[PDB]
């Protein structure tokens, strides 16, 4: 499943 | 100096008159904001520092605030519809299209970030998205003569977050905005980096998935022999959208089927149809079927390429999804091809395995299989040979679940049983 | 065009 969202941890 | 600040002193400073304490408690929301471990997303929101956010993505003299923000945007973005919904509310879209044309990298590479999420909430955000002209600044991002000068992390960003431009249906994205990302998403496609590769062949797969002129559009681009190439990398990241595509493409025409076997892609599916990952397996297998939905000369090819036997195997050993493929599979071939094609999945064992399937509770397979047999009686009667049939199904205890399915709820697998029994078991 | 074809299920 391919993550539409992502998110920046560094 | 900026780690583990309250949302209260977060506030305190941005809410101050002081530009250097906004920075400094942007970035410390930037860093709450980064943990993996439930971000405090709702509690920012709820504090209202959204508008404030999208207010310093244009201090243009402030750059370091610009980045911090973009950033801590970025990361609510990221977050559910609604999270993604309070940025798009804030007005951050024209704010980070403004910010793609930074001269710092590392700020322009944060805002096509942003968009990325933005656009990959719905259909809905990535219209608004393409309606505020996010396009044209980032293709022009990716106006070089050569992609390799560009810095990975940015190039697989960009890769990203046009694919997510590419995304998702109801509606499908604007005919005119796929025409214009096409040309750069092609050139991206022959990158020699996996992730852009992969999010390359994602996007593909995305613009693919609908009618047959939106697979005409790809089709014509002409990068069916580079998608078969990619079918073959050993990165699994790579082969399943890559696989994806392939098998979007060929349920479309004739034609356009025709164009991935001239391309060579079932010299793969030997690898595929046994693939370990099982939704490899699967997706191959559908695509398989797919295939043998198409004309005689089609189906001849998957003959030649020795695939008949790998459907027997799937039909005798598979997770139970890719068997019903493989089921529809044979369905499609025996509805379509000749007798003499027909005569071979006999040759080939495809009748014991497909027996042993009628012991699933699954009922639609059940029909699948009941048409498939009918089909190759079919072709038997053409030739005579109705009572070998008979006796093949009869010692493998074919006939023994036929005429079991003759007590069953469904009102067509009730009257396709007896039938069956009724002509060729006498 | 071709009405044999399946979409994913």
């Amino acid at each position: 499943s391919n993550p539409a969202k992502r998110h920046r941890e560094d | 100096g900026t780690v583990n600040w309250s949302v209260e002193d977060i506030v305190k400073g941005i809410n101050s008159n002081n530009l250097e304490s906004q920075l400094q408690a942007t970035q410390a929301a930037r860093k709450l904001l980064s943990r993996e471990k439930q971000p405090p997303i709702d509690n920012i929101i709820r504090a209202g520092l959204i508008p404030k956010f999208v207010s310093f993505l244009g201090k243009t003299d402030c750059s370091p605030i610009q980045f911090e923000s973009a950033w801590a945007l970025t990361n609510i973005a990221s977050g559910t519809s609604e999270q993604t919904k309070a940025v798009v509310d804030g007005g951050a879209i024209p704010a980070f299209i403004s910010l793609l044309a930074s001269p710092h990298a590392h700020i322009s590479e944060q805002a096509v970030w942003a968009l990325g999420n933005i656009a990959g909430d719905g259909s809905a955000f990535r219209d608004l998205v393409i309606k505020h002209g996010a396009i044209d600044p980032l293709l022009a991002l990716l106006a070089v003569p050569d992609l390799s000068t560009l810095a990975c992390g940015y190039l697989r960003n960009l890769t990203w977050t046009l694919s997510n431009l590419c995304r998702n249906k109801n509606p499908a994205p604007p005919l005119d905005a796929v025409e214009q990302i096409l040309p750069t998403l092609v050139r991206l496609l022959h990158h020699n980096d996996p992730e852009v590769l992969a999010d390359s062949c994602w996007a593909i797969s995305y613009l693919t998935d609908g009618p047959n002129e939106r697979i005409e559009m790809v089709v014509k681009k002409g990068v069916v022999p580079q998608l078969v190439k990619l079918l073959g990398a050993t990165e699994l990241p790579i082969v399943t959208p890559a696989l994806r595509a392939i098998g979007n493409i060929v349920t479309g025409t004739d034609e356009q089927t025709q164009k991935v076997i001239d391309a060579g892609a079932l010299a793969v599916f030997p690898s595929l149809l046994t693939n370990p990952k099982t939704n490899i397996q699967k997706e191959a297998t559908w695509t398989m079927s797919n295939i043998t939905a198409g004309r005689q000369d089609q189906i001849q090819q998957v003959v030649n390429h020795g695939l008949v036997p790998f459907l027997v195997g799937v039909l005798s050993k598979a997770d139970f999804k890719t068997q019903k493929e493989a089921a529809w599979a044979i369905t499609n071939y025996t509805s379509g091809g000749t007798v003499e094609q027909i005569v071979y999945l006999v040759h080939c064992g495809i009748i014991e395995p497909l027996m042993n399937l009628l012991s699933a509770k699954d009922t639609k397979i059940i029909q699948v299989i009941l048409d498939a047999i009918s089909n190759i009686f079919q072709a038997a009667e053409k030739l005579g040979e109705t009572e070998k049939l008979s006796i093949m199904i009869e010692e493998c205890g074919g006939l023994d679940k036929i005429e079991a399915l003759q007590r069953h709820e469904n009102e067509s697998v009730y009257k396709a049983s007896l039938n069956l029994i009724e002509k060729y078991f006498s």
